[PDB]
């Protein structure tokens, strides 16, 4: 029933992605998410790598409804963006544009680790406070990333954009704010049954991250051990890291929906040689350091203890040499392979 | 509570992309105006604006989400004609489109179809004999069009927000607040939401409730760092409306004015 001229000369006028991009065979991802393909325009205007991402599913739903309205808005050099839209009709599916970002801190810390440490002095700083800036930036617009970790922090390769932080994959849709509805970066407050997600908790996820490109090692690596948020083997992990938390370090455990289940659990005379000093200094990481002073605070057990992002960018360690480059690699040679496609 | 963005206008889709130019409005609205009158078709806009409203309340949804839906009919039929696709299969895509813009709550296919057909024969009765004749199909090829015309901008601000900043700051809330968020909600029958920045929106229904209620708010509104000639401007449209509402008999009309509408052609 719509009008026949309107329709034919939207279809004639309306942008494909099969005819604009090349990107057959290069798939660099895959999961939950849908399909990414590394790509290139076939009319040759342009020269350079772009990520085009097929949403998973058919239509619009909720998640790429959310998506496609937070991305058309959200402008910031450490945050990933929206290039393009494309609404392909006869399947019904939707496509994202993106920049390319070769790298990503789960290769590059998989690189070194595999390696027998983060060569490039102040490397690590400078990763840190643009993972910083760019949660500031969501949280200032009152958004959540919700999911952070090594994996959707990406790393921009040779181009004009020389490494540079590039966060991606923001948790845009979840049932009423909810997360009731790997553990290794889940905040204990998650874990002991919170019901909302909260600033707070993007936080504690780059405390994880710091701790892991210092050290080379997940913080609170556990076991895959499910319709509930209690998980014992990831908390007997934190508590064999930070310790146990005192009454006064964290008052409000009580009216957590799992503390009595905590208690039920776990002695508080299991972990009491238990330390992020002791973890630390075992990883060759000095106490009196000014990184440390400053993960403690990122990785506080209380979450209005917890330092915000603002904050942490104000930090003593960001005004001691060396200084932050926008460029993490400094200019020097990047040892990183590129991405393998599936 | 809906804090995305709340602070972003300034760099926001909304200002930069949907802020439009009055006589290029008009320019655009001539095609239309062949078979309609200029009479008529703000009366058309004030029908399908009610539609929208009478959809929400039935579907429990929250005031702020009608306005986006509001909002996204107006921007469709800003840039094309009333017969590229037809506006009672428009309105329950808008409602439901911007539905899913939030993430508290869902909108079931079943209950937005059940909503459309309901609120049609019991409310609308006077302008459709005939039953809503769209399935869900319908719903969601139209989705993909508006999408698509929109340029993906789906975040809308309103005037609710600084409304609700500007009344507890007079410290005259339950005096004020009911009557100046009513006056808001009337403003969706005219343009104004496509023309000016929703905060000079808010300030002027602020003022006219303030009229209504004769309480003398001269000098707080002299405090304000705002351009005043502006703010005139949205009242003087403000009154119009309610001049327009009383010669308007939208029962008796309405018929006949969307037998008037070009209609969209056939295939060949
Ligand atoms: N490689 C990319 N450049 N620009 C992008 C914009 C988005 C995405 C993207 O969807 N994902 C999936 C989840 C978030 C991490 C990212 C990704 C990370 C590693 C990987 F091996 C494949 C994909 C990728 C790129």
């Amino acid at each position: 029933k719509m009008d026949y001229d309107f329709k034919v000369k939207l279809s004639s006028e309306r942008e494909r992605v099969e005819d604009l991009f090349e990107y057959e065979g290069c798939k660099v991802g895959r999961g939950t998410y849908g399909h990414v393909y590394k790509a290139k325009r076939k009319d040759g205007k342009d020269d350079k790598d772009y990520a085009l991402k097929q949403i998973e599913g058919t239509g619009i739903s909720m998640s790429a409804c959310r998506e496609i309205a937070l991305l058309r808005e959200l402008k910031h050099p450490n945050v990933i963006s929206l290039q393009k839209v494309f609404l392909s009709h006869a399947d019904r599916k939707v496509w994202l544009l993106f920049d390319y970002a070769e790298h990503d801190l789960w290769h590059i810390i998989k690189f070194h680790r595999a390696s027998k440490v983060q060569l490039p002095r102040g490397m690590v700083k400078s990763l840190l406070y643009q993972i910083l800036d760019g949660i500031h930036y969501l949280h200032a617009n009152w958004v959540l990333h919700r999911d952070l970790k090594p994996a959707n922090i990406l790393v921009m390769g040779e181009g004009p954009e020389r490494g540079r932080v590039k966060i991606a994959d923001m948790g845009f849709a979840r049932l009423f704010n909810s997360p009731l509805k790997t553990f290794w970066y889940r905040a204990p407050e998650l874990l002991l049954g919170a019901r909302h997600y909260t600033k707070a908790i993007d936080i504690w996820a780059i405390g994880c991250i710091f701790a892991e490109l210092l050290t080379s090692e997940p913080i609170f690596h556990c076991r895959q051990e499910t319709s509930n948020p209690y998980h014992h083997d990831q908390l007997d992990r934190i508590f064999n890291v930070m310790g146990f938390p005192a009454d006064k370090d964290w008052e409000d455990i009580k009216k957590m929906p799992e503390h009595s289940t905590l208690m039920k659990d776990f002695r508080r005379n299991t972990y009491t040689n238990c330390s992020l000093i002791k973890y630390m200094e075992k990883h060759k990481v000095k106490p009196d350091s000014k990184a440390f002073h400053l993960l403690q605070k990122l990785l506080t057990m209380d979450p209005i203890k917890r330092i915000t992002s603002e904050q942490a960018m104000q930090d003593p360690y960001f005004l001691e040499d060396p200084l932050p480059t926008s460029d993490v690699f400094a200019g020097c040679q990047i040892p990183y392979p590129k991405r393998e496609f599936l | 509570d809906d804090k995305a963005m709340a602070g972003n206008f300034w760099q926001s889709s909304h200002y930069l992309q949907w802020i439009l130019d009055k006589q290029d409005l008009l320019k655009e609205r001539q095609k239309d105006l062949k078979f309609l009158s200029e009479e008529e078709y703000w009366k058309l806009q004030i029908f399908f604006t009610n539609v929208i409203q009478a959809l929400g309340e039935h579907l429990k949804l929250r005031q702020q989400v009608i306005a986006t839906a509001t909002v996204y009919f107006k921007r469709f039929y800003a840039r094309y004609s009333l017969k590229s696709i037809d506006p009672v299969l428009m309105a329950p895509t808008c409602v439901f489109l911007a539905s899913k813009v939030e993430e508290f709550g869902v909108v079931s296919n079943t209950r937005l179809i059940a909503a459309a057909t309901s609120v049609l024969k019991t409310r609308f009765s006077y302008a459709f004999p005939k039953e809503f004749p769209y399935r869900m199909n319908h719903i969601l090829e139209c989705e993909f069009y508006l999408l698509e015309l929109m340029d993906c901008c789906l975040i809308v601000y309103h005037p609710y927000r600084p409304l609700l900043q500007y009344v507890q700051d007079m410290g005259q809330e339950d005096m004020l607040l009911p009557l100046a968020w009513r006056i808001v909600n009337d403003t969706y029958r005219t343009d104004l939401c496509l023309l000016y920045p929703p905060f000079m929106i808010a300030l002027a229904c602020l003022h006219v409730a303030c009229v209504v209620q004769q309480k003398d708010a001269r000098q707080w509104f002299a405090e304000l760092s705002v351009d005043m000639e502006k703010i005139l401007e949205i009242i003087r449209v403000i009154l119009k409306l309610y001049e327009q509402w009383k010669n308007f008999d939208e029962r008796k009309e309405m018929a006949t004015i969307l037998s008037k509408m070009p209609k969209p052609k056939p295939p060949p």
